[PDB]
């Protein structure tokens, strides 16, 4: 190939090959599961560790009281777009005084990707990004990819094996509208659940949970603050 | 021929996953993080017995409670040490206090993928740095342990290895290892680690060690502290 | 963008320069530049290419540069970027006379634009100037000075030394010939003429093919002159005849 | 405000007032006017109280980065000129700073005079502010190089607070600090007018 | 601006049961000249916020303008979000700070009329970034005559009627006539509800000139 | 401006560019420092000039500060600049700071230019490796190394250039405290050294020398000569 | 939004020959025949000016182009690259002439002018011009030719052809030409070498030609051309 | 020309006691010889543990505080934990100071716990010198609060008093006593008077009425 | 204010400079230096503005030393004189001119000892006599009378006395101590420094 070492060459079928090498950036980063009822927005990911010795990483970020974020792919890529999102938050409110909108917010990350990918030399943001808001619109699930298209969602997944708790979502999508917050978690938790192989499950040390909505600010939990949530299971089954 | 900020169809850029490669090239350095206190442990790799002992510095001082073990392009590592000292001396003048291990990983993880060749600075990056570290210290989490690679990647350890032998250091540390050790053990396993990993046979002049605990400052070890913990093999 | 970059300012698997040899190459098809340092003065002697019927004969000189007082050089390679570079070596004199308000050192002025084509050769992405220079001088510090530049942007004094066509066959010429300490004006201006002649691609040699000038010391002045044909005629004869007193 | 320094034969001896003036309204009487770079260097402050602390603190800043990036320690010679320095980017912008760098180095006890200008000086003795008239007064009558410890604290003591007597921006108490070969200590922190009550009698 | 042209005057804003009223006369003056009669000094931001401006006229057309075009700008995303009465006035209080402190003023002063989620907003804009919120409000002379007679209304009685607001500002409008040199007789009234911002026209207050023959 | 990557990672994780400026060094001509108990003596060689050239121009030992002198190997043109630059250093540090220059300092500077030039766009590394030799304030002797990837160590004795893996290994067969107890002996090791390389001839050797308290001293073609004879009455006899 | 190459399109080959800047020789060597003749009292410049079609107006651009009052020119090679250069060279002119307030020396604008040449041979994102400048002027009561190429070198002529057949048109002026000839008896053998390789039967409108002399610079009017051509 | 400033009174107050530290204010916002609001206090939270107390140029007051509510979010993003009141007193300190050639006309008083949960109090200038004491009073009547204050929490000027450590509820009449005092012949002091109680349990808000004249 | 005075001779030059330090109405030095070493035979004697002095001083200083190790031989003091102008009077026009007036002394292999004379304007002049301060004026005169270009360096000490001893009786500021070095052939030597 030869259309492909560059974002400003297009392919003779239509395409652009270094925005799908960056989407590739983003399937191999570890499973993060977004999904919102009417009150809440709920975002669940599975910490990852290289090794047992090592402690899991990040996985959901702080922007701003209503907004928060789970990446996935590079890490100072997500860190670069988290410090942009946190900077346009910040401006708003010093200006403004009221909280940026979500779909506002996104829109502004949809502008900037988009930048990159036209200019010889850039790059695409090698991360995809799952968007928990609340504002006065409700609760928010949003989602964003190396290319800078973004859409706003019910319930998504991405990551490594986000198929299965794609399906497991899109089977109870008309539930959630109406659950209980605890009832959320659990339908988030088991979906990333679907992600893992048979051998192993959610254990406490590779869970993290963001949680925003009408009653609270985002917050997360990790690790002693996520076993209330796993607490109260249903057995793996198949 | 491709640029610098080029994806591979894997989904990673090629300057960083060769950067990843310089590292396997550089000598072992391991970190142990014990309850009690952060230990830190490097070959300098004597070539010749003509240069002098004590010139090689890959484990350094960045602060009074925080200390740096440096893998891979020893040259690249001096850049990145000093501007993690300048930070710490910027944010002792604007916040009147010492930052936290986290918070001084984390300002040298932004100048991760800081490279590039156009719509940039005349004194911008060209490629990524081909470093890996270890920063060690204590602060009011406890103590604590951190790596970082070339990618921006930083995460906490309880224990890790980053060298040429990264994996055959890892594994030794996988076995040795409860998270109730104590600093004597610490310091040990470290040691009789370095030996079985490496070309040379250890001695008093050809190691480094550094102890970050709770109650002393960062401690750059003498010829003769050596000498009392090579006593216990 | 970087499918048509040369990448000039590159290194060789071997650890050289390949922009740079290959503009010394274009030295080699260029006039052959020789100069001489004696005890009362110093020359420079080069082969004129520009040769016609129809050429007008303006300037006083074609590979001769007045550069300062004190101070003149002899180009071999691409003569436009001899000019940039002589009008460049003209400034830096003027600029170090306008601070100091005393003529520049003969080594200073030509480390100043070793530096600038040295700098061609690291940063830019641009090709270095395809040419060599002989300076020839007087300064209070080391009198009378012969200098070589390089594309490199790498320096030399010398007592004897040659640039262009030639070049190595006209070094040993002269390494054979010069007397260290002994050498006087007439007996360089004798040996320019006899390298001249033995180095050269028309055999016979003419007052239009080659160029002399001198720079020697006189009343506490530096006079600079170019030889004006009928001097040059004499020098070519004077060798002419003492080809012919040879055979016995 | 009035700060004296002054050395001998068992080391240089620091003292400072602790007031502070707005025209003629007295904001702060508790001032703190010495600054603590390391153990073994010392700044003092006069002019105007924000230009003398920001400088004298990014001073202590890259006395910090000086020993870090050598790990040595820095020389009191090289810390006052650092200083200088600093003032001397900010030149006709009106800075008012005056200020004193106490050290022991290699050379030994150390004393510097830095200015708001950039005027940089060594010496024996030192006095800065508006009652530094009235210090020099004392220090020079009764002043040798074969002082006891004792006897130099009884010089710093009178000198401020006869300064503070005479002048109305001076004022407070005797912050007064010695350096010795290891290290600075805080010899004491008196009240000015109990002091001179007991002068008095 | 260094030196304002077209001045106007005083600028009235107090807060009724339901809603927020404003007014401000249609005078714009050149020095001590009346220069024009008929121009409004009150422009509708959206349909929860309404803006009157003293000062110079040119800056607050400028600053018409850009309002103006932020509220389009709002309206064409769609996304069910729209200015607050107090996010006009806290973005309003960020570019006249921003203005003075390079030294380059918008020659203005504000009042900033709202109603929003069952509660009336009144804001008060300086051209220094000077802002509060107040029960009643007037600038320039209205500070001097027609603020005390609304505060004295508003200890006696703190809830009012929009007939109650409406002929409280005629009786300001009336004192304001009387005792600035710089006003006209010719007012606008603007008012903010449940149902929008409404800009009434041309009115003029009733004036009484029986003590002319009180002089002998 | 030339904004290209000139000094990129290959896949087995090298630096070509700069390993080619290392290729440029052992190139260059034979240069060896070493540290004596009183003095430190620097040493040049490989200088094989035509005799028809002033060799007073041609020197490749070069003082910087009163206190501090260097030798180097490669590219004699990149040298000039790294040198005049080092030159500027010296003075900046003693208009910024009283004090003059330590040895280490002006090494590090250095090395940090050559690391500036590995890891800067649109420019390649410098093709020189240096020889720091000086006396700190207190007077303890010190000799220093650099080379074009921007890496410093001190030494007791070093060699660099063409040859330097042969005289290196002389320096350690020969560096006891019977070789350096005069300061004789210390310059008689290191034309002993360079001898031992080089086409043969004393013609061809410039070396300097520096006491505790005393300027640099270039010595006399005589000098030099005197302590080859010296050597060579102590060769056959020997 | 835009911004250009930084790196030389000319560079040194292992030859030791600058091939953009031979290659910028072949345009000029295949492009319309140019002569200039200094002779004594006055110089002259004469062009082909075959636009190869009667649907052309002969008298809308000119190849003989005045830079001053005393100076002129003419090319070989493209005539878009050409024109920047006349355009440079009138700017340059005056700006000598603002600084110094004298006519400039003839050689002292082609020193200026080829200068700006030899910025494109080693300037970023650029070729080389594809033109082969013939500058003529009168300054000190002296003749002046000089001929400017693509390298930026300049050289100092008593007569010379540039073009098709410049080879054959040089020989010619080498048997033709002799020193101290009349303006008028110029302009004859400036029309002889062109005539020798024109290839078709010459008009006033097929060719074009300039003269220089101590009254200043002038294109001959297609009246002035048709009675030389007799 | 052009005056880039205004004044608009307000004076601010705080003290320092063992696990309590107390910030205080009138609510009198003015311009000139007119009243601009009644209902303005200068208190303000910064976090659980920190309240600031602006006075001077109400403009610069307002830019200045969400200046350092911004700062607060960047700091707490960046190293996890909130910022504690002596890291907010040294920000302030070298904000204040970034504008050395064009300053804030402003007075700002931090009270607030340190690490050891005893009461702070940092004083300022506007220009950003500071220090730890334990009361001081800033703004248009800091003349009028500040010598009462030295006389009975710092026992100054006394011969026999036994020295009695301060309390929450001595120390709250001392601020009420001083600013009635101060309402009495300061004209622009008055109004209200709002007291903020920095505590282990958090921030409490307190308000007594002043002269309205 | 300060003082500021240098002699030459017919193959020397004397130079002399006041060791007063003085802030408003104190002495804070006795024995504050005004001379700067440039080369082994240059001396720069600068006085003016607190601040302005010293960092000029010292940029020419570390220039003319930047100088030698570049080269390997010392600027003439001419070359030098024509350095420090050239600084001074670049600055002139500018938003931050430095009021410095100063006096070089030095002694060329070739044209032997030379004297120089600057403004804060940047002026140069060679003169075989100068001084700088309020005390010029009531010692040109002095220095105008008995100076004689064949002075021997006896009688230049001697007739320095008799202007430093004017400066005592007739000038109203203090300065009690001065600091006195001879430039020759050999160098710079440190000559008793003179007290009343
Ligand atoms: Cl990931
Ligand atoms: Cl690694
Ligand atoms: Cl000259
Ligand atoms: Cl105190
Ligand atoms: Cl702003
Ligand atoms: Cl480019
Ligand atoms: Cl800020
Ligand atoms: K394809
Ligand atoms: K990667
Ligand atoms: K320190
Ligand atoms: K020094």
């Amino acid at each position: 190939n030869q259309y492909d070492n560059d974002v400003t060459v297009w392919s003779p079928q239509g395409r652009i090959h270094q925005i799908e090498y960056a989407m590739e950036a983003v399937k191999q980063g570890s499973a993060t599961v977004g999904l919102k009822s009417k009150t809440h927005a709920v975002l669940v990911a599975l910490k990852r560790a290289q090794s047992e010795l090592a402690a899991h990483q990040k996985k959901i970020l702080h922007v701003d009281n209503h907004i928060g974020i789970s990446i996935a792919g590079l890490t100072a890529d997500a860190r670069l777009l988290c410090n942009f999102m946190r900077q346009e938050c910040l401006d708003s409110r010093f200006v403004f005084d009221r909280p940026l909108p979500v779909s506002r917010l996104v829109s502004l990350i949809g502008s900037k990707t988009q930048i990159p990918t036209q200019r010889y030399g850039r790059r695409p943001y090698g991360v995809g990004l799952l968007i928990a808001g609340y504002d006065d619109m409700g609760p928010h699930i949003f989602q964003t990819c190396p290319s800078a298209n973004y859409f706003d969602c019910r319930a998504m997944s991405i990551g490594a094996r986000s198929q299965s708790a794609r399906t497991y979502l899109e089977r109870h999508m008309s539930e959630f509208m109406e659950c209980n917050l605890d009832e959320l978690v659990k339908h988030g938790l088991r979906a990333l659940r679907e992600t893992l192989p048979a051998e192993q499950d959610l254990t406490t040390k590779n869970v993290s949970i963001g949680i925003v909505g009408k009653d609270l600010e985002f917050t997360i939990y990790d690790d002693d603050d996520v076993s209330p949530f796993l607490d109260g299971l249903e057995e793996r089954p198949q | 021929d491709r640029g610098v900020n080029t994806f591979s169809p894997e989904g990673r850029l090629f300057q960083v996953e060769y950067a990843i490669e310089a590292i396997k090239l550089g000598s072992t350095a391991i970190g142990i993080q014990t309850s009690e206190g952060v230990c830190l442990a490097v070959e300098k790799r004597i070539t010749s017995p003509l240069m002098e002992p004590s010139s090689i510095e890959k484990i350094v001082e960045i602060d009074a409670h925080i200390g740096c073990a440096m893998s891979g392009l020893i040259a690249d590592a001096k850049t990145l040490i000093d501007k993690a000292r300048v930070e710490t001396q910027n944010h002792w003048f604007t916040y009147n206090e010492t930052m936290t291990v986290e918070s001084v990983t984390q300002a040298v993880s932004n100048l991760a993928l800081q490279f590039g060749e156009e719509d940039a600075d005349p004194g911008a990056m060209s490629r990524p740095f081909g470093v890996a570290l270890l920063f060690g210290g204590v602060d009011e989490k406890g103590p604590q342990l951190f790596h970082m690679d070339p990618s921006g990647t930083f995460v906490q350890c309880d224990a890790r290895a980053i060298g040429s032998a990264s994996e055959g250091a890892q594994s030794s540390l996988q076995e040795v290892y409860h998270k109730s050790m104590t600093l004597k053990e610490a310091i040990k396993s470290s040691l009789i680690i370095l030996k079985q990993v490496m070309e040379e046979k250890l001695n008093a002049t050809n190691i480094e060690l550094a102890t970050v605990q709770p109650g002393q400052n960062f401690h750059m070890f003498t010829k003769e502290e050596l000498e009392e913990v090579i006593k216990d093999i | 963008s970087r499918r048509y970059d040369s990448r000039t300012t590159i290194f060789s698997p071997e650890g050289r320069l390949y922009q740079v040899e290959y503009a010394m190459e274009a030295i080699g098809h260029a006039g052959t530049c020789l100069g001489i340092l004696a005890n009362d003065g110093v020359l420079l002697a080069a082969e004129r290419r520009n040769i016609h019927k129809l050429l007008d004969e303006v300037f006083f000189s074609e590979k001769i540069y007045k550069l300062n007082e004190d101070m003149a050089c002899s180009v071999a390679g691409i003569t436009s970027d001899a000019n940039v570079l002589t009008n460049e070596l003209r400034l830096i004199a003027q600029r170090y006379l306008l601070q100091y308000q005393e003529p520049i050192p003969c080594e200073q002025l030509v480390t100043a634009l070793c530096d600038i084509k040295q700098a061609y050769t690291q940063f830019g992405g641009k090709r270095p100037f395809g040419v060599s220079l002989l300076y020839i001088g007087w300064d209070k510090h080391y009198g009378f000075q012969l200098y070589q530049s390089d594309p490199s942007g790498n320096y030399g004094g010398w007592k004897a030394t040659c640039i262009g066509n030639n070049s190595a066959a006209a070094v040993s010429m002269l390494k054979q010939d010069y007397k260290e300490g002994e050498m006087t004006l007439k007996s360089a201006l004798a040996l320019a003429v006899k390298v001249l002649n033995k180095t050269m691609d028309v055999s016979k040699l003419s007052a239009e093919k080659v160029e002399i000038a001198t720079l020697t010391r006189e009343s506490g002045k530096t006079v600079i002159r170019v030889l004006k044909q009928k001097e040059v005629e004499q020098l070519i004869k004077k060798h002419e005849e003492e080809e012919a007193k040879a055979e016995r | 405000t009035t700060t004296l320094a002054f050395k001998f034969q068992h080391g240089v001896i620091v003292a400072v007032d602790s007031r502070a003036t707005a025209g003629s309204y007295i904001s702060s009487l508790r001032m703190n006017k010495v600054i603590e770079i390391n153990p073994y260097l010392l700044g003092t402050m006069s002019g105007c109280a924000a230009d003398c602390q920001y400088w004298e603190r990014l001073l202590a800043k890259e006395c910090r980065l000086y020993y870090l990036r050598n790990g040595e320690r820095i020389s009191v010679s090289a810390a006052s000129k650092l200083l200088s320095n600093m003032m001397l980017q900010y030149r006709g912008m009106g800075l008012s700073m005056g200020s004193m760098i106490c050290g022991w180095d290699k050379k030994g006890p150390g004393l510097y005079y830095v200015d708001d200008n950039g005027t940089r000086l060594s010496g024996q003795m030192f006095s800065t502010g508006s009652g530094n008239t009235y210090a020099y007064g004392v220090m020079d009558s009764g002043y040798r190089q074969d002082l006891s410890p004792e006897e130099a604290y009884d010089l710093g003591r009178r000198a401020i607070a006869y300064a503070t007597h005479r002048d109305n921006y001076s004022g407070g108490v005797v912050n007064m600090y010695h350096m010795k070969e290891d290290g600075w200590v805080k010899v004491e922190s008196s009240d000015v007018s109990d002091l001179l009550y007991k002068y008095g009698e | 601006t260094q030196n304002p042209m077209v001045t106007g005057t005083s600028v009235l804003g107090v807060k009724f049961d339901g809603g927020v009223v404003i007014a401000a006369d249609m005078l714009g003056s050149y020095g001590s000249l009346a220069r024009f009669r008929n121009i409004s000094r009150i422009m509708r931001v959206n349909d929860s916020t309404m803006l009157g401006a003293s000062g110079d006229y040119a800056d607050f057309q400028y600053l018409k303008q850009v309002l103006g075009q932020m509220v389009i700008d709002e309206e064409l995303l769609g996304d069910g979000h729209s200015y607050s009465p107090r996010a006009i006035h806290s973005w309003l209080t960020r570019a006249m700070y921003s203005r003075r402190s390079k030294m380059n003023p918008l020659w203005n002063t504000m009042v900033i009329g709202g109603y929003a989620d069952g509660e009336s907003f009144l804001g008060y804009v300086d051209m220094l970034g000077v802002a509060y919120e107040a029960p009643s409000l007037a600038t320039g002379y209205g500070a001097y005559l027609a603020q005390p007679l609304l505060r004295e209304v508003l200890e006696k009685q703190p809830v009012l009627s929009q007939t109650e607001a409406r002929e409280l500002v005629e009786r300001c409008m009336r004192v304001l006539y009387y005792r600035d040199a710089r006003s006209y007789n010719r007012f606008q009234i603007a008012t903010v509800t449940e149902k929008g911002v409404e800009i009434e026209g041309p009115l003029s207050a009733q004036t009484n000139w029986d003590i002319a023959h009180m002089i002998s | 401006s030339y904004d290209r990557a000139i000094t990129v990672f290959s896949p087995d994780g090298h630096l070509f560019q700069v390993e080619y400026a290392q290729e440029a060094v052992k190139k260059g001509s034979t240069a060896v420092g070493v540290r004596g108990k009183d003095i430190v003596v620097l040493g040049v060689e490989k200088k094989s000039v035509a005799k028809l050239q002033d060799e007073r121009t041609v020197r490749k030992i070069c003082a910087l500060d009163d206190n501090v002198c260097m030798a180097f190997a490669g590219l004699t043109a990149d040298a000039r600049i790294v040198i005049n630059r080092a030159r500027v250093e010296c003075q900046s540090h003693r208009l910024t700071v009283e004090d003059p220059v330590t040895v280490e300092y002006i090494t590090r500077y250095i090395a940090s230019l050559k690391q500036r030039y590995t890891q800067s766009n649109g420019r390649r590394p410098f093709g020189i490796s240096a020889l720091i030799v000086g006396f700190d304030f207190d007077g303890t002797p010190r000799l220093y190394q650099t080379d074009p990837s921007g890496t410093y160590h001190a030494w007791k004795a070093n060699a660099i250039g063409r040859g330097a893996k042969s005289v290196r290994e002389f320096l350690e067969k020969n560096y006891t405290d019977d070789a350096i107890e005069t300061d004789d002996l210390t310059i008689k090791l290191v034309i002993k050294a360079l001898l031992e390389v080089v086409q043969s001839g004393g013609k061809n050797i410039e070396l300097a020398v520096m006491r505790r308290d005393q300027p640099l001293k270039i010595l006399n073609p005589e000098e030099i000569e005197k302590y080859v004879a010296e050597i060579e009455k102590e060769k056959e006899e020997n | 939004a835009k911004r250009g190459y930084s790196f030389s399109l000319t560079t040194f080959s292992p030859s030791g020959k600058l091939v953009q800047i031979e290659y910028a020789l072949a345009a000029v060597a295949g492009g319309a025949p140019s002569v200039g003749i200094k002779a004594a009292n006055g110089v002259v410049l004469a062009t082909e000016k075959k636009q190869k079609s009667i649907l052309y107006d002969e008298r809308s651009v000119h190849k003989v182009e005045p830079i001053t009052k005393h100076i002129g020119l003419v090319y070989s090679g493209m005539g878009p690259d050409y024109r920047v250069l006349v355009h440079r060279a009138r700017k340059l002119a005056q700006q000598y002439y603002l600084v110094y307030q004298e006519p400039i020396p003839t050689a002292q604008l082609v020193q200026r002018v080829a200068s700006v040449m030899q910025e494109y041979t080693q300037s970023g994102g650029v070729r080389p011009f594809g033109v082969s400048l013939l500058i003529c002027g009168w300054n000190e009561g002296r003749p002046y030719l000089f001929q400017s190429d693509p390298s930026g070198a300049y050289f100092a002529w008593k007569a010379t052809a540039m073009g098709k057949n410049y080879v054959n048109g040089k020989t010619f002026l080498e048997k033709r030409y002799n020193e101290d000839l009349e303006l008028e008896d110029a302009i004859h053998t400036a029309i002889l070498t062109l005539k020798e390789s024109f290839e078709g039967q010459m008009t006033e409108d097929n060719i074009e030609v300039g003269i220089c002399n101590e009254a200043g610079f002038r294109r001959l009017t297609p009246t002035e051309v048709r009675d030389y051509l007799a | 020309r052009f005056s880039p400033y205004a004044f608009n009174g307000g004076t601010v107050l705080a003290i320092a006691g063992e696990d309590f530290s107390i910030v205080a204010s009138d609510t009198r916002l003015s311009e000139g010889f007119s009243i601009h609001t009644r209902d303005s206090p200068k208190c303000y939270k910064l976090t659980d543990k920190t309240v600031i107390g602006c006075s001077g140029f109400h403009g610069d007051c307002l830019t200045l505080t969400k200046i350092i509510e911004a700062r607060l979010k960047m700091y707490k993003h960046s190293n996890n934990k909130a910022m504690t009141t002596g890291a907010i007193a040294a920000m302030l300190s070298t904000i204040l100071y970034s504008r050395r050639f064009f300053p804030y006309y402003v007075y700002n008083i931090i009270g607030g716990l340190d690490e050891e949960g005893k009461g702070a109090v940092y004083s300022f200038d506007p220009v950003g010198s500071y220090q730890r004491d334990s009361f001081k009073a800033g703004g248009s009547a800091s003349a009028m609060l500040q010598p009462l204050l030295d006389n009975q929490v710092g026992f100054k000027n006394m011969q026999n008093v036994e020295h009695v450590p301060l309390t929450l509820d001595r120390a709250m009449r001392l601020v009420k006593d001083v600013f009635i005092s101060a309402a009495e012949r300061d004209v622009y002091t008055g109004d209200a008077l709002r007291i903020c109680i920095v505590t282990k349990e958090g921030i409490r808000e307190e308000t007594v009425p002043l002269r309205k004249d | 204010m300060e003082y500021l005075i240098g002699i030459q001779g017919p193959d020397y030059v004397l130079v002399a400079s006041d060791r007063v330090a003085a802030s408003n109405i104190v002495q804070m030095k006795d024995d504050h230096d005004k001379m700067f070493k440039m080369s082994e035979k240059i001396l720069l004697l600068c006085v003016g503005e607190a601040g302005d002095t010293v960092q000029f001083a010292e940029y020419i200083q570390k220039n003319v030393q930047l100088y030698k190790m570049r080269n390997g031989y010392e600027l003439s003091p001419t070359a030098a004189a024509n350095f420090t102008r050239r600084n001074l009077a670049d600055c002139l026009r500018s938003r931050t001119p430095y009021h410095v007036n100063l006096l070089l002394a030095g002694y060329d292999e070739h044209e032997g000892p030379a004297l120089y004379y600057m403004d804060y304007l940047a002026a140069l002049a060679k003169a075989p006599f100068a001084a700088h301060g309020y005390g010029a004026f009531l010692t040109l005169s002095i220095l105008d009378r008995y100076y004689t270009p064949t002075i021997s360096r006896e009688r230049a000490v001697e007739l320095l006395r008799k202007c430093l001893e004017e400066l005592q009786k007739r000038f109203i500021l203090n300065l009690p101590t001065f600091s006195v070095r001879v430039i020759d052939k050999d160098g710079i030597h440190n000559l008793e420094n003179i007290a009343f």
